[PDB]
């Protein structure tokens, strides 16, 4: 429970304006219809975004911090899987993931 | 100006 509160604080900093320049592509779900990504649902079977993770934290859907971190890493894996390696959104994903992994590892135990 | 517009221009 106390580590779940840390997961909410980690996601809060991931939403903070300090990281917005590279974290914004992951704020909301990938709208496959509006963005014209007509192959996304064939490649990505389990989409995930920061807003969905936030709603699952508010609904207390995550049992522990490890399940929360799995959804965060699923969001990044979807980006690494769908986009080319040299794509600009891949570099932005590594930036935000480095912020997550550091704070997720530094979580009080 | 929206998230969707920026998102669209970033991917494509
Ligand atoms: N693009």
């Amino acid at each position: 429970s106390e580590q779940l509160k840390c997961c909410s604080g980690i996601l809060k900093e991931m939403f903070a304006k300090k990281h917005a320049a590279y974290a914004w592509p992951f704020y909301k779900p990938v709208d496959v219809e509006a963005l014209g990504l007509h192959d996304y649902c064939d490649i990505i079977k389990h989409p995930m975004d920061m807003s969905t993770i936030k709603s699952k934290l508010e609904a207390r859907e995550y049992r522990d911090a490890q399940e929360f971190g799995a959804d965060v890493r699923l969001m990044f894996s979807n980006c690494y899987k769908y986009n080319p390696p040299d794509h600009e959104v891949v570099a932005m994903a590594r930036k935000l993931q480095d912020v997550f992994e550091m704070r997720f590892a530094k979580m009080p135990d | 100006w929206s998230w969707l517009c920026k998102k669209y221009n970033l991917i494509h």
